[PDB]
């Protein structure tokens, strides 16, 4: 695709957002971005 | 070909798990570290198994200064990502077409260095197990394979004995002919399944022999011997022998090791809380008169109220399990 | 012999003797005595 | 030659003592914690009957 | 030169084919063990 | 000398203990080590106080590999010996003529090295303290003193304020004339005795100021500032450190921050009545390195009475109080 | 300059986190042991009556 | 300015400010909140 | 006695051990005096 | 250079004598401060 040809040297930084989104779409609580990224017991 | 079910052979393990009980359970090579370490991890789900992690380290050459991770795993998928403080990204993706057929992809991308890749296909049949993988594949102009390809086969010849072999093929530059190498494998498990013998006869002249034994319900023991042959125009054989034991209880795990080169080592994990444990490892090299110390901690949290209560043990409304 | 001690057969025999002595010790009931009843 | 044998014996006793200390102190702590847990469970069993 | 590459390639191809034959014999072997054990 | 008894002054302590509470109780400079360590003590008496010790160590430059020690101490005598591996022998001998007049000897004899000696006379009056100390004395054939000689004086001028001074005289070579230096001291203890200030004006241009405070019955705190003067053109070298100590019934904690970027901690946990486990760790944020030490201490006894007493069950009798 | 402002904040967060962990974990263990001793002695005093 | 940062007076002023702020923190009631009641 | 000056400092720790040993009611032997083990 | 050493020795002797003088003044200090506090 054109997007894959335009961005190839920075396309590997979107892998960990994809794993975070895949985990987030299966949770019943569905926490926010800072709750996903923080190590504290956010609940 | 009609009395295979009359023979009633079971599937052996994988070639990767040939000496798992000695190498990765009793011995402390996979657990030893140096310096100070802190690993904080959080769990958001349990049946689709979503987790994140933070790692802090100082005083070691292997571990990064900081790393962030995330993993997701349902019954036929496993995804993982990881990024360091030098902005190196690692990925992983296992997909199981069945419970006997798994395809694995493993990438590693860092700036200023070439991209590392690794592909693998695993197949576990009713009484044998095949595994073919490929480390750093590439192709030339004419269409010649470059990099190293490994294939292995393991067969149960009797309900306790297993025999196998493993082939290798490495062609580094692509303007030279490739190499080859064949190993030979053996694994014998006792009838009571209380002791396991495993031996290898590798392609690079090595020879590894191992013995595991379950002494009590809390104590295991092991011994491993490695002999490696080489050249200086003269023969040269380098040998080693390690012996160890593991004691496991409800609140602590202990591992201790002796070596024929004058090294003694210990590793202790001490669970001072249901969500907090303290690690210690120490070594003394009596041949060179020096030591290594590591101290760390592990902290487990949760991302919702049900998981918080379950990992505390209080369960629903302060009523524990039964 | 000290000339035998320079050979690779010395290291081979030493590690083989260590392996068979350790296997005999592990399968002996001394290793059962090393596990406390608690 | 007697002093050399004494030197070897002292240098061997040092290695045996420090090996025994490093291998045996954390195992002793682990066994001590297990015994205290069993004793606390026995007191809970005495309270529960 | 070039003539030593053919010997190396022939030897490595021979090694790979020998490994394949040993794997086939290993797959056959449980029935052979059963036949020998039932005969004796 | 008529109204001093109406003034009602007290003894101001010693010059050596001027900042004892900050420097040797709250801070962890005397306790920090690196590597692995083990101390095995053994007591034979309590009122005449006879003890032995064995020390094992690996991974540090300060500690020796092995050391054996023995000490004896009654109400007016104190003897101590110590031998390491490599045969370095050290000795110590105090003797109190009165309860306030002590003579001290201190020798250290190692092979291939000159003998080190140190003599000291300590005197504590009703409201002042004197201390004369000679480090490595020598005399030539002509009769010239060679070595270091220190004399101190500390006077209580108020029930809370103490002032004093310290004089040094060092003549190393014996041919060139020696040099002298004068320090000035100050110690102020509060009226409720919950905070203490100490200050020094050293002969090397240095300036040390300290403050101690007892926050609760288990918590103490401290802060110390050092300014050094050097000629590298004048240069000033300085550090400021702050710390706290938490004492409980079976654990002592010490933790320290520093203005050069270092943090450190020290923990001693008494896992048994006769066994302790020590941990110390340091992180230097300016240089990105670390130090770790782990050890243990074991105390035993040499007779049944002391063995039962340190276990806590005094024979058939109850522990009681 | 924006990324130069971000990198120093990341390093500052790393230093604050590791300083707080090293200074705070052993003090937390000490306070936990004291709380368990107080609870055990209170249960003994309740068993006395 | 930047000329004052390389002067020897900067170390003296910085350590004096550190000592005064630390003494004021230690004698404050903020130090009493760091002592647990147990 | 003035020619044994070089090895006279090895008798200081036996003197402290004897001074302690003469004041104990138990009066243990030499090997028990030098043994770390509890050993009453 | 012997006349250079006499200035150094005179200076160190003067320093020691000045230290003795301020020690004597420190000993007589509490009565002086008591008189000042009582008069003031
Ligand atoms: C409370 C703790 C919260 C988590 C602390 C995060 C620490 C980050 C450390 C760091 O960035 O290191 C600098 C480093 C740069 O280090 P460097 O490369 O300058 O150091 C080189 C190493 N030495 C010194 C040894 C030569 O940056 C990174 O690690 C890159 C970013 C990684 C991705 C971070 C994503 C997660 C962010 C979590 C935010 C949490 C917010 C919660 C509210
Ligand atoms: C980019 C890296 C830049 C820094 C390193 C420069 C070197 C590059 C090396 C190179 O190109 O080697 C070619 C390598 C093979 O070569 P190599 O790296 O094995 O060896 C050659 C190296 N040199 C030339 C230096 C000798 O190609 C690959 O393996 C694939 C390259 C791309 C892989 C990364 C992107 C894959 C697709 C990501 C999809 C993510 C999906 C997310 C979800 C979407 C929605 C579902
Ligand atoms: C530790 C000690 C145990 C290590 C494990 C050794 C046993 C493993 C057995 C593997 C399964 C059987 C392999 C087999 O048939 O070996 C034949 C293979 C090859 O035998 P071969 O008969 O195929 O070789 C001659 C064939 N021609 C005539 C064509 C050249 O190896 C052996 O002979 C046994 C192993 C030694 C390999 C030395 C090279
Ligand atoms: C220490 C290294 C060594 O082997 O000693 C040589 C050396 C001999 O000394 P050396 O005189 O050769 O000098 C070696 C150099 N230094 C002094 C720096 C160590 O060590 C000893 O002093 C003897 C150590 C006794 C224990 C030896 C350990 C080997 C294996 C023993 C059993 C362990 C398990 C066996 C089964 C598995
Ligand atoms: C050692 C000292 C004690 C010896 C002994 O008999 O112990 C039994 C003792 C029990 O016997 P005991 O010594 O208490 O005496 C018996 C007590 N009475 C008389 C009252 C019945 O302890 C144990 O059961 C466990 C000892 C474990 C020793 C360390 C094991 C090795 C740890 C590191 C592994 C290294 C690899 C080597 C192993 C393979
Ligand atoms: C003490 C003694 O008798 O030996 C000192 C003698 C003195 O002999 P030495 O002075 O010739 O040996 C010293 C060795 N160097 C010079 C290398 C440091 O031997 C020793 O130093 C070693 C033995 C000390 C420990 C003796 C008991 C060991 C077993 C305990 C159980
Ligand atoms: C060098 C160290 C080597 C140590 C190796 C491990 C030894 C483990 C022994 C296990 C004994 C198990 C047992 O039966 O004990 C039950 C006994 C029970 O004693 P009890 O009967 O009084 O306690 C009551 C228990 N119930 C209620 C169940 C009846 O446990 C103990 O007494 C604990 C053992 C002592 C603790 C450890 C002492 C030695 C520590 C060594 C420090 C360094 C010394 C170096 C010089
Ligand atoms: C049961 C045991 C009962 C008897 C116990 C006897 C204990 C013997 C020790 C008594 C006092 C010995 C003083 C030795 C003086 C130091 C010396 O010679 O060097 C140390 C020497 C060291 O050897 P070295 O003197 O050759 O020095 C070599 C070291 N380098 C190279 C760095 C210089 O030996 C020892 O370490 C001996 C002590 C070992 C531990 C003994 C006590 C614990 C035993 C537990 C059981
Ligand atoms: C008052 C000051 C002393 C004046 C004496 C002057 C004498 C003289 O000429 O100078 C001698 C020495 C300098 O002379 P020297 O010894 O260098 O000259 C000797 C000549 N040669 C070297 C050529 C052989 O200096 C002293 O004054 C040293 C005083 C030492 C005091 C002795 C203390 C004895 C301790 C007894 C109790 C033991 C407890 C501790 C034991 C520890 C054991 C390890
Ligand atoms: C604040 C941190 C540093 C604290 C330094 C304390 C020094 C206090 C001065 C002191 O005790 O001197 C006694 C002082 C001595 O200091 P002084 O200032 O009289 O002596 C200096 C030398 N002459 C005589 C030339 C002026 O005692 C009294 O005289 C009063
Ligand atoms: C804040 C908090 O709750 O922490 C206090 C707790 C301990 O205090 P605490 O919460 O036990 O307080 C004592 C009990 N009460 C509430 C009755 C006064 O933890 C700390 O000390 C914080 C540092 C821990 C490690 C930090 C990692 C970064
Ligand atoms: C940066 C690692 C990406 C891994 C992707 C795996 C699936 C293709
Ligand atoms: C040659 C391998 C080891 C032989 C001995 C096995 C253990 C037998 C039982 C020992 C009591
Ligand atoms: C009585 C001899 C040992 C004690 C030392 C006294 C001298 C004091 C130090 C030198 C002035
Ligand atoms: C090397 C000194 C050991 C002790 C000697 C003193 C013995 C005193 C005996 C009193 C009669």
């Amino acid at each position: 695709s054109k997007i894959l040809t335009l961005t190839h040297n920075v396309a590997h930084y979107g892998w960990i957002p994809f794993v975070l989104y895949l985990g987030w779409a299966h949770t019943s609580n569905r926490p926010n971005f800072l709750n996903l990224l923080s190590p504290l017991p956010s609940v | 070909h009609s009395h295979r079910q009359s023979l009633e052979l079971v599937n052996p393990g994988t070639v990767e798990n040939l000496n798992k009980e000695v190498s990765r359970d009793v011995f402390l090579s996979q657990y030893f570290f140096t310096g100070l370490r802190a690993d904080l991890n959080k769990a958001f789900s349990m049946n689709p198994a979503f987790q994140t992690s933070h790692t802090f380290s100082i005083g070691s050459q292997a571990l990064p200064k900081y790393a962030f991770s995330a993993l997701f795993a349902n019954d036929n998928l496993f995804a993982q990502g990881n990024i360091d403080n030098d902005l190196s990204v690692s990925g992983r993706l296992n997909y199981g077409w069945d419970k006997k057929n798994i395809s694995k992809v493993n990438l590693q991308i860092s700036d200023g260095q070439p991209t590392m890749c690794q592909l693998e296909q695993d197949y576990q049949a009713s009484d044998f197990s095949v595994n073919v993988k490929t480390l750093n594949p590439s192709f030339s102009e004419k269409g010649e394979f470059t990099g190293v390809a490994v294939a292995s086969f393991l067969q149960s010849v009797t309900p306790q004995l297993a025999l196998g072999l493993e082939t290798l093929y490495s062609r580094t530059d692509g303007s030279a002919p490739g190499d080859a190498g064949v190993s030979y494998l053996t694994r014998y498990v006792s009838k009571k399944q209380d002791w396991i013998f495993s031996g290898q006869l590798q392609a690079n002249g090595a020879l590894i022999a191992s013995l595991w034994r379950k002494v009590a319900q809390n104590v295991e023991a092991g011994i491993e011997t490695t002999l490696q042959a080489g050249m200086v125009i003269q023969p040269t054989v380098e040998g080693s022998t390690t012996i160890g034991a593991k004691y496991e209880y409800r609140q602590s795990v202990y591992r201790g090791t002796l070596d024929s080169n004058g090294k003694v080592a210990c590793f202790l994990e001490r669970k001072v809380l249901p969500t907090l444990s303290v690690l210690f490892c120490g070594e003394i090299d009596h041949f060179k008169n020096d030591t290594k110390i590591g101290c760390g901690l592990q902290f487990e949290t949760a991302g919702n109220q049900e998981l918080l209560m379950l990992q505390q043990g209080l369960d629903a409304d302060g009523n524990p399990l039964q | 012999f000290q000339a035998f001690k320079e050979s690779p057969l010395y290291t081979i025999a030493l590690n083989g003797a260590f392996f068979v002595a350790g296997v005999a010790f592990i399968q002996s009931p001394l290793m059962d005595m090393l596990a406390p009843q608690l | 030659f007697v002093r050399n044998a004494f030197t070897k014996s002292g240098n061997l006793a040092w290695t045996l003592t420090t090996t025994a200390l490093l291998l045996g102190v954390p195992l002793s702590l682990s066994i001590l914690a297990e015994q205290q847990l069993i004793e606390m469970e026995k007191t809970f069993d005495l309270q529960s009957d | 030169s070039e003539e030593e590459k053919r010997a190396h390639q022939e030897q490595t191809e021979k090694t790979l084919k020998q490994a394949a034959y040993v794997a086939a014999f290993l797959w056959v072997s449980p029935m052979i063990w059963h036949l020998v054990k039932k005969q004796w």
